[PDB]
C-alpha cells in the first residue's frame, strides 16, 4: 500500500478531469445561420 | 486542510501581486454597452426630471391592473338584460383610481430616492431603503395595526433586493470566465484559447 | 470513456428485471428469461453509450482545435 | 371526543358568505382573447421601451403584485348596480 | 383612380358591416360582398388568377360551408339591439387608433404570369405544393371522421 | 424597362433542393441516373439490404400474427424496408459518383 | 434530383402505409401493431442529426400508446410537421409547419374523445383553435409588414420570436395549453406538451431567434409556480409545471445554451411519461420526483443543466426567482405525493398498457450515473 | 321466494358452467374485443356496425 | 354474419387449422421443437425440485 502513489494518482485524475471539463466548456455557437463564428468548420448544406 | 491541527483555508500575501494576464489573445465582446437612453433615465441629478422619466413604468402597471379589474367587472355584466346605469361611468373610476394611485406611489419612491441621493451625495443602499419606507408609509396611511410596520419593510426591502442582485452581483462576478484557465489560477496547465467563445450574437430585439 | 460501463449496465439490467417483477406484484425471481435479456441489452446499451460519448468528445476536440484553442499533446491525450 | 379548533363565526352566516360565490360564471375564453391580443401587442411594444433601472423595475413589479386583484375576489363582490 | 379609391374605402365599410349586424346569416352575406371587393382590389394590383382563387375558394366553397353550418345550428339571436351610440363610436375610435400613422408605400402595379407561377410551384417551390397537399389530406381525414 | 421575351416551351426551371458543395473528389458522372447509381452500389450495402429485408420479414410476421394477418404484414414490411434502404444506398452511390463523397473504389472499378 | 429523393421517400412511405392500412382494415386487428412498426421504420428515413434522432425516439414512443391506424397516422403527420419546423429557413416554412401541427393537434384531440366527453373536449378544442387563429393572424400580418419593408423573409425578427413564444407557451400565451390539455386524453396532452417543444427549441437555437428581454421567462416562472401552488386539480398542477419550466428553459436558450435544452427536453419527456400514464402509484411517484428534480433520478440531471447554465450568465434576479419559484413548485409536487400515499386509500383503473412506462422509469432511475458527465 | 330464487340461480350457474372449453375461449375473445371496440372513433366502426353479443360485423355503417 | 372472409385464426382461436403455407409449416415444426425442448427442461427442473416435482394432473370428476 503505497499511499504516496495513490494520492498522486487520485490528484492527477481529478486534475485531468478538470482540464477536460474546461476544454469541453469552450463552446461556440452551433447555429446553422451563424456562418461568421464557424467559418472554418466543414459543413455541407442541402437546402 | 482536512486536519484538526491547523486552520483551514489559506493566506495570500498582500505585498506580492500577480501581473494581470489576458484571458485570450483576442477578445470579442458580444455584450453591448448601456444605451444613452439607459444613462439618461438613470441620471438622478434633477429629481423632477428623474421622476418624470421613470413614472411611465408605474403608470403602465397601474393601467394594466385597472384594465384587468375593469374587464372582470365588464365581463360579468349581462348584455341581454338592459342596464339602467352607464357601464363606463361605473368602470372608469376603477381604471383611473388604480392608475393614479400607482403613479403617485412610484412618484414618491423616485422623488425620495433622488432627493436622498443628492442630499447624501453618494449612491447607497440607504437611499433605496428610505424611498421604500416612505412609499410603504404612504401606502399604509389608514390601514390597521400590522400594516404600518409590514409595508415600510416590504417596500424598503424591494430596492435592497434590486441593488443586491441587479448591480452588486454582476459587478462582483465579472471576472469569472469558465473557459481556459480559472481566473485566479493561471499558472495551472489548462488549454489556452486564442479567442473567447462567442455563444450568441449581440441581441437586437 | 467510463471503465465501469459494462458492469454498471449489467447491474442496471438486473434492476430492470427485478423492478418490473416488483411493480407487477410478482416476486423478483419470476420470469427468469426477462433477467438474461435485460442484463444483456442493458450491458450493450451502456457500452454503446460510452462509445457515442467518446465519439462526440473527439468531435468537440477537433472543433475546438479548428477554432483556435491551443490544446497540447496531453490535452489531446485526455480525449481518447 | 377530541379537542378541536374553534371556528370563528356562526354556521349559517359562514354558509351564507360561502354562497355568495355561487353566481353565473362567465367563460374564461372572453378574458383569454383580450389577454392574448393585448399581450401580443404589448410584446411588440416592449422592444421599443426605454431601458429602466433594476430598482424601478422591481418597484413596478411590487406595485403590480399589490394592485393585482384575483378573479375570485371580483366574482364574489360583483354587484350589477350603478 | 376613383374606382381604385372607392374599392379601397369600401372594404372598410364592408368589414364593419359584418361585425355590427346581429344576424349570422346576414354577416356571411356581407363577408361575401367583402370577398368580391377583395377580388376587385386584387384586379387593381394586376393579379387576375390570384383574384380568381380568392373568389373560388372563399365565395364558391367556404361560404357554402358557412351557410350549411348556420342553417343546422340556427339559434334565436334577435334578442335585443345593443348598438348604442356610445358603443359604435368607441369601436370606431379603437379602429382609428390601431389603423393610423403606419408606414405607407406607393401603390404598385405588377403584371403576373401563370407560366412563371406554375413553373415555380412545380419546380423550385415543389416543397410547398406538397406540404400544402399534405395539409389538405390532414383536414380531409380529420373532418370526415 | 422592357419585358424580356419568354419562350413558353423553354422556361428556366430547377429542382427544389440543391446541395451547396463543390465536388471534392473526381466526378465520374455529373448527372447519374437511377440505374447508374444502383449499378455502383457496393456489395456490403447489398448485404445490409438483405439482412434488413430478412429481419423486417420476421418482425412483420411477429407483429402481424397478433392481428391474424402475419403473411401480409411480413411482405409489406419487407418491401417497405428494402425499398427505403435501397434508395438510401442509391443516394450514397450517386453522391460518390458526383464526387461529393469518397469514390476511390468507384473510379477504379469503372475507370 | 438525388437530394429530392431523400424527402420524396418519406411521402412514398407514408402513402403506401396509409393505403395498406385502409385496405387491411378489420375488426380482427384494431391495434395495428404491424402498421405501427412500419411507421416507426419509415420515420428512420428522416433522421439526419442528433436532434432528428431525438425527434424520432420521442415520436416512436408516442406512437406506441396510440390505438388504431388513424391516430398513428396523425402522429406521423405531427412528426412530419415537426421535422419541417426544424428545417424552416423563412416565414413560410415556420408558418406552414406550425399550422400543420396545429391541425394535427385539432384532429388528434377530436378523435380521442368519447361521446360523453364531447361537450368539454370540443369546447377546449374550439378555444384552442380561436387562440391559435389570433396568434397566426398577428404573425402573418407582421410578417407581411416586415417582408414589405425589408424585401426579404428573414427568420431573425421580433415577429418570429413572439410567435415561437406563443408556441412554447410562456409568459401570457400559456392559457391555450391549460384549457385544451385539461379536457383532452392523457396521452394526447403528454405527447403534445413535450414533442412540439423540441422543434421550437431547434428553430430558436439555429436561427438566432433570441431577445434581450428576460421578462417573459421570469413571468412564466413566477406565474406557473404560484398557479401550481394554488391549483386544486392535479391536471392543472402538471400543466403549470411545464409553463414554469419552459419559461426558465426559454431564458436559458436565448443565451445560446442549445445542448442543455435538448438534453432537458429528453429528460422531461421521460419524467412526464410515467406521471401522465398513471397506472401504478410507484411509477407515478418516481415520475413526480423526477419532475420535481430529486437527485437520485434523471430529472435531477435535467434541472441541473438549466441551473448550471443560469449561473454562467450571472443574472442575479433570475437565480433568486428560480430558487423561490422552485420551492413553490416543490410544494405542489409534495401535494401530489401526499395525494397518492398520505390522504386516502387510492384505487385506479387496471390499464395494463405500460408500453414504454417501465422502460422510462428504469431510464429515470438508472440514467443519472451515465449522464453525470454533462453536469 | 328463497327456493324459487335459488332455482333461478341454479339455472344460471348451470348455464355458465356447462359451456365447453372452445366456447369459453371464444367468449373470452368476444369479451376482449368488446373492450377494445368500446372506443367509437376507430376506423372499423365507420365500416360496420357490430353485433353486441358476438362482436361480428352485422351491417355496414 | 355480413362477412365470410374472416381470418381462420380469428374464427378458430382455440386451435388453428392445419398449416398450409410454407412459412406456417416451418413455424409448426419449430413449435414442435420448442415444445420438446421445453418438456425436457421442465423435467430437468422437476428433478432438482425433489420429491413430487410440483407435478400436476387433471382431477377426477
Ligand atoms: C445501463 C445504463 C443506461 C445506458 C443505456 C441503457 C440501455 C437502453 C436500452 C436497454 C434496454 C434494457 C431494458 C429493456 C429490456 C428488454 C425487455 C426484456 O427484458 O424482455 C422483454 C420480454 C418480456 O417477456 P414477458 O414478461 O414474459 O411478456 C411477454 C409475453 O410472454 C408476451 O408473449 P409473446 O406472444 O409476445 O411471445 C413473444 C416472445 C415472448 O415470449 C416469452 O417471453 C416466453 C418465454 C420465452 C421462452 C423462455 C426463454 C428460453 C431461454 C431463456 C433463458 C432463461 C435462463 C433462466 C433459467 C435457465 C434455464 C436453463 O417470445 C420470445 O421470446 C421471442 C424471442 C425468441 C427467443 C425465445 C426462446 C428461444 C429458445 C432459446 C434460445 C437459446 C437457448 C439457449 C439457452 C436456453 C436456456 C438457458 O422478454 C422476452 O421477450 C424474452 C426475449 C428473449 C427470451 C430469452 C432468450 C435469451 C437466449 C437464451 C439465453 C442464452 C444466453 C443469452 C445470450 C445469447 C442470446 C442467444
Ligand atoms: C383588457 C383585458 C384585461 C387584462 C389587462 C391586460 C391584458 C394583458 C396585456 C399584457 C399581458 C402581459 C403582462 C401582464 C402580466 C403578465 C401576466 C399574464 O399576462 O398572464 C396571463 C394572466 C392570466 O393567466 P392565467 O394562467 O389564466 O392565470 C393564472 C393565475 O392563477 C390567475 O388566477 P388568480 O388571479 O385567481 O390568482 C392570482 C395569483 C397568481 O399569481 C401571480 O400573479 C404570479 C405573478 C407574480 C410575479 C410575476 C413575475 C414578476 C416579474 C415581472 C417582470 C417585470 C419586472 C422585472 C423584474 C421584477 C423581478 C420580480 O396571484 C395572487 O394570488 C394575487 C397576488 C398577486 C401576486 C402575488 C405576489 C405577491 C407578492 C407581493 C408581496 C407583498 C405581500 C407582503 C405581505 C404578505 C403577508 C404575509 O393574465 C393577466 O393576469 C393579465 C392581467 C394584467 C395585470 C397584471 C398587473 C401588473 C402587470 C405587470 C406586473 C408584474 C407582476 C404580475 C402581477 C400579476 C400578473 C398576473
Ligand atoms: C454507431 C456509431 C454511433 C456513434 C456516433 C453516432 C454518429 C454516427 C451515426 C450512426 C448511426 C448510429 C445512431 C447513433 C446516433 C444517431 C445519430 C445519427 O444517426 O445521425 C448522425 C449522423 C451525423 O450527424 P452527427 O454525428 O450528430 O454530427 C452532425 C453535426 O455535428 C451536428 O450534429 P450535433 O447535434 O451532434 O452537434 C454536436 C452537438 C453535440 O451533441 C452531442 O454531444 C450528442 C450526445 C449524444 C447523446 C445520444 C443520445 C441521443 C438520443 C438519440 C438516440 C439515437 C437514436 C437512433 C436514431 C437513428 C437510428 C439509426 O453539439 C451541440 O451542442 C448540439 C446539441 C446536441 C443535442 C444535445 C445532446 C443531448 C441529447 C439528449 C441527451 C439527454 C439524455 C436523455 C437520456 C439519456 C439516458 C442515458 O448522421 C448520419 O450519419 C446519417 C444518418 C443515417 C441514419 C438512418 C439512415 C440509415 C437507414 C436509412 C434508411 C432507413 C429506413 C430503413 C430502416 C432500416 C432499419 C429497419
Ligand atoms: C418530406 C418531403 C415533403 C416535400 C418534398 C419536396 C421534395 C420532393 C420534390 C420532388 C417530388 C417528386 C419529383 C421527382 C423527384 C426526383 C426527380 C426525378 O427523379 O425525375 C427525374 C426524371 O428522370 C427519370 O428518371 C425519368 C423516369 C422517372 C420515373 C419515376 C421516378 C420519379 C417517381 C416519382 C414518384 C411519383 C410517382 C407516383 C407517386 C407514388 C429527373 O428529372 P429530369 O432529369 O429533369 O428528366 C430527365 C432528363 N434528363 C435525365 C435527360 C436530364
Ligand atoms: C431458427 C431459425 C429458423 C426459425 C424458423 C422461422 C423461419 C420462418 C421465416 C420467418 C417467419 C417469421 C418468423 C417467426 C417469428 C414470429 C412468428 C410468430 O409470430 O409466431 C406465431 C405466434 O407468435 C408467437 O408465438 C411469438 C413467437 C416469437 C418468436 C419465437 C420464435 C423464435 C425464432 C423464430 C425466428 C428466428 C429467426 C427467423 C429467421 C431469421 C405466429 O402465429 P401464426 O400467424 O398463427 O402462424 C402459425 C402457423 N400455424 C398456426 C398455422 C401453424
Ligand atoms: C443509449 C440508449 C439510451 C438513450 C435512450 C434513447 C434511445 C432508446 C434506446 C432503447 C429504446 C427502447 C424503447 C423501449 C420501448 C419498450 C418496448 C415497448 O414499448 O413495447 C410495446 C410495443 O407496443 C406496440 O404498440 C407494438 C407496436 C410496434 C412494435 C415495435 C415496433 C418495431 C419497429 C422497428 C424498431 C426498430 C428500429 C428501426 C431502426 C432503428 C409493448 O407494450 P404493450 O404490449 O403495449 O403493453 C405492455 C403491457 N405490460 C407491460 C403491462 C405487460
Ligand atoms: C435576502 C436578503 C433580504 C434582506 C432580509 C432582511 C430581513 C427583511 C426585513 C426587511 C428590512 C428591509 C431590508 C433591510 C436589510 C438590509 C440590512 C440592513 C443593514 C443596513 O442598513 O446597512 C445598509 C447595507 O446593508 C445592505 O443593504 C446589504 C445587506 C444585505 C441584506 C442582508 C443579506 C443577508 C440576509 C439574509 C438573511 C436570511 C435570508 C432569509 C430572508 C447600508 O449600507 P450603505 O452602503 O447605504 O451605508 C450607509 C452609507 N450611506
Amino acid at each position: 500500500v503505497d499511499s504516496q502513489a495513490e494520492w498522486y494518482a487520485e490528484y492527477d485524475k481529478l486534475e485531468k478531469a478538470r482540464q477536460k471539463r474546461r476544454i469541453w466548456k469552450w463552446r461556440d455557437s452551433d447555429s446553422r445561420d451563424e456562418y461568421a463564428i464557424n467559418a472554418e468548420e466543414p459543413v455541407i448544406y442541402i437546402r | 486542510t482536512f486536519n484538526y491541527v491547523i486552520p483551514y483555508g489559506g493566506s495570500s500575501s498582500y505585498t506580492i501581486n500577480n501581473e494581470p494576464v489576458k484571458a485570450e489573445e483576442v477578445t470579442v465582446d458580444f455584450s453591448k454597452e448601456p444605451s444613452a437612453s439607459s444613462l439618461k433615465l438613470a441620471d438622478k441629478s434633477d429629481w423632477i426630471a428623474y421622476t418624470f422619466n421613470n413614472v411611465p413604468l408605474m403608470a403602465t402597471v397601474g393601467l394594466l391592473a385597472g384594465a384587468h379589474e375593469a374587464f372582470l367587472h365588464y365581463e360579468r355584466t349581462p348584455i341581454y338584460g338592459k342596464r339602467t346605469y352607464n357601464i363606463i361611468k361605473k368602470l372608469a373610476p376603477i381604471v383611473i383610481n388604480k392608475t393614479a394611485y400607482a403613479t403617485l406611489l412610484g412618484a414618491i419612491f423616485c422623488a425620495t430616492d433622488a432627493l436622498y441621493e443628492n442630499y447624501s451625495g453618494k449612491k447607497s443602499y440607504t437611499s433605496g431603503m428610505v424611498a421604500g419606507a416612505a412609499t410603504g408609509a404612504v401606502f399604509a396611511i389608514g390601514r390597521p395595526l400590522p400594516q404600518p410596520l409590514v409595508w415600510p419593510l416590504v417596500f424598503a426591502a424591494a430596492p435592497v433586493i434590486a441593488d443586491l442582485f441587479g448591480e452588486v452581483y454582476p459587478e462582483s462576478m465579472k471576472s469569472a470566465r469558465g473557459y481556459g484557465t480559472p481566473y485566479g489560477f493561471e499558472n495551472l496547465d489548462d488549454a489556452v484559447p486564442t479567442r473567447n467563445p462567442i455563444r450568441r450574437n449581440p441581441h437586437h430585439y | 470513456g467510463w471503465e465501469y460501463a459494462g458492469t454498471y449496465g449489467a447491474l442496471c439490467g438486473m434492476v430492470y428485471a427485478i423492478g418490473s417483477n416488483v411493480i407487477s406484484g410478482r416476486a423478483w425471481f419470476r420470469r427468469p428469461w426477462v433477467h438474461v435479456t435485460s442484463v444483456t441489452l442493458s450491458y450493450l446499451g451502456s457500452k454503446l453509450l460510452d462509445e457515442v460519448q467518446d465519439t462526440y468528445y473527439l468531435e468537440h476536440l477537433k472543433r475546438v482545435e479548428r477554432k483556435g484553442l491551443q490544446v497540447t499533446e496531453e490535452h489531446k491525450k485526455l480525449f481518447s | 371526543d377530541e379537542p378541536k379548533h374553534q371556528i370563528p363565526g356562526n354556521a349559517l352566516d359562514n354558509w351564507a358568505f360561502l354562497r355568495t360565490y355561487a353566481k353565473p360564471l362567465p367563460d374564461m375564453i372572453h378574458y383569454y382573447y383580450y389577454v392574448y391580443l393585448f399581450g401580443f401587442f404589448f410584446v411588440y411594444k416592449v422592444a421599443d421601451f426605454p431601458e429602466y433601472s433594476p430598482r424601478v423595475l422591481v418597484m413596478a413589479a411590487l406595485i403590480g403584485s399589490l394592485f393585482y386583484v384575483r378573479r375570485d375576489w371580483v366574482h364574489r363582490e360583483f354587484k350589477d348596480s350603478p | 383612380m376613383l374606382l381604385i379609391y372607392i374599392m379601397l374605402s369600401n372594404i372598410v365599410v364592408l368589414a364593419l358591416s359584418v361585425v355590427l349586424t346581429s344576424s349570422p346569416f346576414m354577416a356571411l352575406m356581407y363577408s361575401i360582398l367583402l370577398y368580391l371587393n377583395v377580388q376587385t382590389i386584387l384586379w387593381s394590383l394586376g393579379y387576375d388568377f390570384m383574384a380568381l382563387i380568392y373568389a373560388l375558394v372563399y365565395v364558391g366553397a367556404l361560404a357554402v360551408l358557412f351557410l350549411f353550418v348556420v342553417m343546422m345550428v340556427r339559434i334565436q339571436v334577435s334578442t335585443l339591439s345593443t348598438k348604442t351610440i356610445q358603443s359604435v363610436l368607441s369601436w370606431l375610435a379603437i379602429i382609428l387608433i390601431f389603423s393610423y400613422g403606419d408606414v405607407s408605400f406607393s401603390f404598385p402595379c405588377g403584371a403576373e404570369s401563370l407560366l412563371n407561377f406554375g413553373t415555380q410551384l412545380y419546380s423550385s417551390c415543389s416543397d410547398l405544393t406538397l406540404l400544402n397537399s399534405l395539409a389538405l389530406t390532414i383536414a380531409l381525414f380529420g373532418s370526415l371522421v | 424597362t422592357w419585358p424580356k421575351p419568354i419562350n413558353p416551351y423553354d422556361v428556366p426551371s430547377s429542382p427544389a433542393y440543391h446541395r451547396l458543395q463543390e465536388p471534392s473528389y473526381p466526378v465520374i458522372d455529373k448527372d447519374p441516373d437511377f440505374w447508374t447509381a444502383v449499378s455502383n452500389v457496393r456489395k456490403e450495402e447489398w448485404g445490409t439490404t438483405a439482412a434488413v429485408a430478412a429481419g423486417t420479414f420476421v418482425m412483420g410476421y411477429y407483429l402481424g400474427a397478433k392481428g391474424h394477418t402475419g403473411k401480409a404484414s411480413a411482405y409489406f414490411t419487407s418491401f417497405l424496408a428494402t425499398k427505403s434502404i435501397t434508395l438510401y444506398h442509391a443516394y450514397n452511390s450517386a453522391d460518390r459518383l458526383m464526387g461529393f463523397k469518397e469514390n476511390s473504389r468507384e473510379v477504379v472499378k469503372n475507370v | 434530383m438525388w437530394e429530392n429523393l431523400w424527402y420524396l421517400d418519406i411521402l412514398i412511405n407514408v402513402l403506401i402505409i396509409t393505403i395498406f392500412g385502409l385496405i387491411s382494415c378489420s375488426s380482427s386487428a384494431t391495434k395495428s401493431y404491424d402498421l405501427k412498426g412500419c411507421f416507426i421504420i419509415s420515420m428512420v428515413g428522416g433522421v439526419y442529426d442528433i436532434p432528428s434522432a431525438i425527434l424520432w425516439c420521442l415520436a416512436s414512443l408516442s406512437i406506441l400508446n396510440f390505438n388504431g391506424f388513424f391516430a398513428s397516422l396523425f402522429l406521423v403527420f405531427t412528426w412530419i410537421s415537426n421535422l419541417f419546423a426544424m428545417q424552416s429557413l423563412n416565414f413560410l416554412g415556420i408558418y406552414l409547419a406550425f399550422e400543420m401541427q396545429s391541425l394535427c393537434l385539432l384532429v388528434l384531440g377530436k378523435i380521442t374523445a368519447n361521446e360523453n366527453q364531447r361537450w368539454f373536449a370540443y369546447r377546449g378544442l374550439l378555444k384552442y383553435l380561436v387562440l391559435s387563429l389570433i396568434a397566426g393572424s398577428i404573425f402573418i400580418f407582421h410578417a407581411s409588414s416586415s417582408y414589405l419593408q425589408s424585401g426579404v423573409m428573414i427568420s431573425d425578427s421580433l415577429v418570429t420570436y413572439v410567435f415561437l413564444l406563443f408556441k412554447l407557451g410562456v409568459a401570457p400565451f400559456h392559457m391555450y395549453t391549460l384549457e385544451l390539455f385539461s379536457v383532452v386524453s392523457r396521452h394526447v396532452a403528454f405527447v403534445f406538451s413535450t414533442l412540439p417543444k423540441l422543434s421550437v427549441l431547434y428553430l430558436i437555437s439555429n436561427s438566432n431567434i433570441g431577445s434581450e428581454c428576460v421578462w417573459w421567462g421570469l413571468i412564466s416562472l413566477w406565474l406557473g409556480s404560484i398557479s401550481q401552488y394554488q391549483s386544486v386539480f392535479v391536471r392543472s398542477i402538471l400543466l403549470y409545471s411545464s409553463v414554469a419550466e419552459i419559461g426558465l428553459v426559454l431564458l436559458v436558450l436565448q443565451e445560446g445554451f442549445s445542448w442543455e435544452a435538448f438534453s432537458w427536453v429528453s429528460i422531461y419527456f421521460l419524467s412526464l411519461s410515467g406521471v401522465w400514464h398513471a397506472n401504478s402509484k410507484f411509477v407515478s411517484a418516481i415520475s413526480v420526483a423526477s419532475i420535481a428534480g430529486l437527485p437520485p433520478f434523471l430529472g435531477f440531471i435535467g434541472k441541473a443543466q438549466i441551473l448550471k447554465s443560469l449561473v454562467s450568465i450571472n443574472l442575479g434576479i433570475l437565480i433568486f426567482s428560480s430558487i423561490l419559484a422552485a420551492t413553490i413548485s416543490f410544494i405542489g409536487y409534495l401535494r401530489l405525493i401526499r395525494l397518492m400515499y398520505l390522504v386516502s386509500p387510492v384505487k385506479w383503473k387496471n390499464n395494463k398498457d405500460s408500453s414504454f412506462i417501465n422502460w422510462s422509469t428504469w431510464m429515470l432511475t438508472v440514467g443519472t450515473l451515465p449522464m453525470v458527465y454533462s453536469v | 321466494s328463497s327456493a324459487n330464487n335459488y332455482d333461478l340461480l341454479g339455472q344460471q350457474h348451470k348455464f355458465e358452467n356447462s359451456k365447453v372449453f372452445e366456447e369459453m375461449l371464444v367468449e373470452e375473445e368476444i369479451a376482449k374485443d368488446r373492450e377494445l371496440l368500446e372506443d367509437k372513433n376507430l376506423a372499423v366502426h365507420q365500416l360496420y356496425i357490430f353485433d353486441p353479443q358476438t362482436q361480428l360485423a352485422a351491417r355496414p355503417r | 354474419s355480413l362477412l365470410k372472409n374472416y381470418p381462420p385464426s380469428y374464427l378458430y382461436p382455440f386451435r388453428h387449422p392445419k398449416p398450409e403455407g410454407v412459412i406456417e409449416k416451418v413455424l409448426f415444426n419449430l413449435g414442435s421443437l420448442f415444445r420438446s425442448a421445453g418438456q425436457g427442461m421442465d423435467e430437468l427442473g422437476s428433478l432438482m425440485l425433489g420429491n413430487g416435482g410440483m407435478q400436476e394432473s387433471v382431477g377426477p370428476n
